[PDB]
Parts: C-alpha cells; structure tokens; sequence
C-alpha cells in the first residue's frame, strides 16, 4: 500500500473522479461501472463547466468588474447559443433578463 | 411626451432583484397554502424559490405578450394579447 | 455533516481562464446548480440509452452517446474528446 | 383587508412588465396577471406540497419547490437540488 | 364551377387516418438529410414512415396555433410572420 | 429534392389544420419549418442507431429519437 494521490492526476482532470465513481453505481444508473466511465464524466462536467466559466470571467470584464454575480452568469447563457439552448429550462437566481428593445418602442 | 416609460424599460433590465413586495407575496403564498391543506408552512429560502420562479415566469409572460402585440402592430396590451400568449404557449 | 457539492473544485477550475477573478455566494451556488444539472441529464440519458441495449454495465460509449443528446454544437465532440483523452491517459 | 390578490400591487405588476420590455398597460392587465399568478401557485405550491407529501413535513424546504418546478419544467439555480 | 366552397379540402383530406404526403418522394428526401452526419447508411421502411407521421402531425400542430394569431393580429389570411410568433413562444425558434 | 413534397400537399397539411386565407411565401418557409424538424428527429434516430453499431437505421432507434422528444408512437416496433 501506498501514500493516497487523487485519481484524477493521473487522468488529467480537476474534478473529484472518486466521488463520480461513487456516484454512477450509488444512484442505482446501472449494476456495473466502466473504468473510463467516471473519468469520461468529470472530463465532460469539466470541460463545458470551463467553457462557461471563460464566459463569465468575460461577462464580468466586459462590465469591468472582478466579482462574479448571477448577472455575469445570465450574460455568459445569452452570450452562447450552445448555453441559451442547453439552459432554455433553467432559471438563474438574481440573474434578470438581457437588455432588449423591439424598435417600434422608440421614437421617431 | 407620454413615451418616457422607454427609459424604465432600461432601468428595470439593468435592475436584476425581485419586485413584488416580499410580505405580501409570502401572505398570499400562505393563503394559498392553508386553504389547499392544514399545517403546511414555509422556509423563507422556499418562498424565495416561489417569488423567483414567479417573476421569471411574469417576465417570460410579459416577453411574450410584447412579441403578440407588436404581431398585431400594436404598441399596447390588452387582456387578449394575454390570451393569446396563454392559447399560443398552450397554456 | 458533509451535503455533497463542487465550491472549492468549481473555484478551482476558475484559475484555468481568470486568476484574477473572485466568486459571490450567490454565484458558487449557481455554478454548483450547473454541475449537478449537467449530472442528471447525462446520468438518466446514459442509463436510459444503457436500458434500451439491457446492458448491465455503463462505459465510455453510453455518456459519449449521452452527450450528443445534451448538447447540438461542436462543444459536444469537444467534450467526447476530452473523455477520450482522459481515459486513455488514465488507463496508460 | 386586501387578500383579494390586489396586495400584488399596481406598480410592482407595471415594473414586471417593464422588466419584460412592454410598451403602454391598459388597466385590466394587472387583474388578468394576478389570475396567472393564482394559477401558477395552483401548479407549484400544489405539486410542491406532494413532495412535502413524501416525507409528510410540516416544513416546506426549497428542495421541496425546485422538484415541482423541475417536473413542470421550469429548473431553478442556486437553491441546489 | 369557379370561386366557391374552399371547405371541399377540409371535406376530403381529414375523413381517415391518411397521411398528405407521398411515399417515394418523401423516402427520397430523408436520406440525403440523413447522411450528412453519417453516410453508408441502409434504412428500415418501418423507420422511414414512422418519421412522417410526426412530421405531418407538427404541421397540422402549428397551422392549428397559426389562424388564431393571424385573427388576433386583424387577419383573415395567414402568412409568414404567424410562424415567426408561434415557433418562438413555444420556444422552439430560439 | 424537397419539391417532391408538393403545393398543394403543403396547403392540405394547412387545410387538415383547418386554415381559411394564406399567403403564398408561407409554402417555402413551411418547407423549411418541416426541414429543421424533419432533420432533427432524422439526425437524433441516426445518433440512437450508431450506438447499435447497425448501419441500417431502425424503427427502434426512431423511437427513441421521438420518445427523447416526448412524443409516443405504435404499429412500428410499438
């Protein structure tokens, strides 16, 4: 036996593939869990979870601001195509609406 | 004038909180929620997910009932524009 | 008692894109939503796509699968690749 | 007594839809929005009740209203669940 | 003969479980959608009708929503711009 | 070649939905109405038969295309 390192490591992943593995088994989703199979997820989780997280470190910057808030993570859904479809069901806390007028509104 | 009302369009999407009064959205929650069934009571962070749901949903509304009047090339709303949006949602 | 969720890894992974960034509250329990929203989806649709050939293992090809349902854009491919390197890296 | 659903106030009701970007309110509006309200609370407060159902609680938690709104297919972030 | 009873349509196209579409142009046209994703594709007839009926079934799904927007919008007659309403309310073209 | 699928085809679906008046340009924007629904239930049916490593595309599989989409159907495989 040997002095424990995260799993992840040696995957090259940063999020807990233990925990994933737990979880595919635990959540009764099948009988048997493929070595790959938590890997593949937290690289999935991770990749479009930084995908998204660029784009709310952009919306923050474009408003010229360091601290995220629920704002900067509804600009980063109405930012993306990819995210105004995949999160078309999903209601952001604090996060309002995008800034939008039908021209008729305005005068002249 | 009688247009101005386009400058709170702005001030009210830049503003991101919640906008109906908290006391009597939870007073109305309650009512709602004793006369379905006894003892039922709520978590402060529970009528939070109500009222934020809520206003989500009104907004969602209110969006699609501004695409039903400019469809009628209104400027207005009118309880029916609300109808539409309902019977067009299926609602 | 622990209650199961990604703060600390989410403002882990932020140092990937914005190191000189800081996250609300409000905003950690969004993009912890956002993680295990993305469970779920893929979770049941790999399970449901695992019931549909009666296996008794899931594996890389039902969440490769899953993924090409969650998502239309390239993104999709992106991710698959990333799975793909990962357990190869893991498994060599 | 204003239990008559108009303590959903006037003004609040006009500032949701401003929110929501519309142009001139003629005066039934409000009275038409708060009978979708009702009835938004006759879906969630309702289905979020047979969740508290499930454990039969007094207390209603959040978790409790996020799994109605997920099964009516209106999912709710920061709240967890 | 000319100009009258448009309802000789809704009379003959709704009296069965018919579908409105023809079968060899409409097996010719999923294939060629098809195999942009993947080709070498072979194709079940048992597949290939089952796509139709959900087809022409959403069709007749949105002209039902259609009318209803063009008469609240002061019209008879629908047109293009119903569709442009509809779709985006359900939240379908977004 | 979607022109197979024909003018007065595309007015009976309307017609079947029970439309009075129409205009014209509604015939070519409900061909491409019915494209991108017709692509999507085709290109989620052929995902569904590529993880049953088949090459040919199978009631089944356009099943569970439909059923992903909430839609339920028989005769075919049901």
């Amino acid at each position: 036996r040997a002095k424990a390192k995260t799993r992840s490591s040696r995957a090259g992943l940063q999020f807990p593939v233990g925990r994933v593995h737990r979880l595919l088994r635990k959540g009764n989703y099948s009988e048997r869990v493929g070595a790959g199979a938590p890997v593949y997820l937290a690289a999935v989780l991770e990749y479009l979870t930084a995908e998204i997280l660029e784009l709310a470190g952009n919306a923050a910057r474009d408003n010229k601001k360091t601290r995220i808030i629920p704002r900067h993570l509804q600009l980063a859904i109405r930012n993306d195509e990819e995210l105004n479809k995949l999160l078309g069901r999903v209601t952001i806390a604090q996060g309002g609406v995008l800034p939008n007028i039908q021209a008729v509104l305005l005068p002249k | 004038p009688g247009t101005v009302a386009l400058r709170e369009i702005r001030r009210y999407q830049k503003s991101t909180e919640l906008l109906i009064r908290k006391l009597p959205f939870q007073r109305l929650v309650r009512e709602i929620a004793q006369d379905f069934k006894t003892d039922l009571r709520f978590q402060s962070s529970a009528v939070m997910a109500l009222q934020e749901a809520c206003e989500a949903y009104l907004v969602g509304l209110f969006e699609d009932t501004n695409l039903c009047a400019i469809h009628a090339k209104r400027v207005t709303i009118m309880p029916k524009d609300i109808q539409l949006a309902r019977r067009i949602r299926g609602e | 008692s622990r209650k199961e969720s990604y703060s600390i890894y989410v403002y882990k992974v932020l140092k990937q894109v914005h190191p000189d960034t800081g996250i609300s509250s409000k905003a950690m329990g969004i993009m912890n939503s956002f993680v295990n929203d993305i469970f779920e989806r893929i979770a049941g649709e790999a399970s449901r796509l695992a019931h549909y050939n009666k296996r008794s293992t899931i594996t890389s090809r039902e969440i490769q699968t899953a993924v090409r349902l969650l998502l239309p854009g390239e993104l999709a491919k992106h991710a698959v690749s990333e799975g793909t390197k990962a357990v190869t890296k893991y498994t060599s | 007594l204003r239990d008559n659903i108009q303590g959903i106030t006037k003004p609040a009701i006009r500032r949701l839809a401003r929110r929501g970007g519309v142009k001139r309110i003629s005066g039934l509006i409000y009275e038409e929005t708060r009978g979708v309200l009702k009835v938004f609370l006759e879906n969630v407060i309702r289905d979020a009740v047979t969740y508290t159902e499930h454990a039969k609680r007094k207390t209603v938690t959040a978790m409790d209203v996020v799994y109605a709104l997920k099964r009516q297919g209106r999912t709710l972030y920061g709240f967890g669940g």
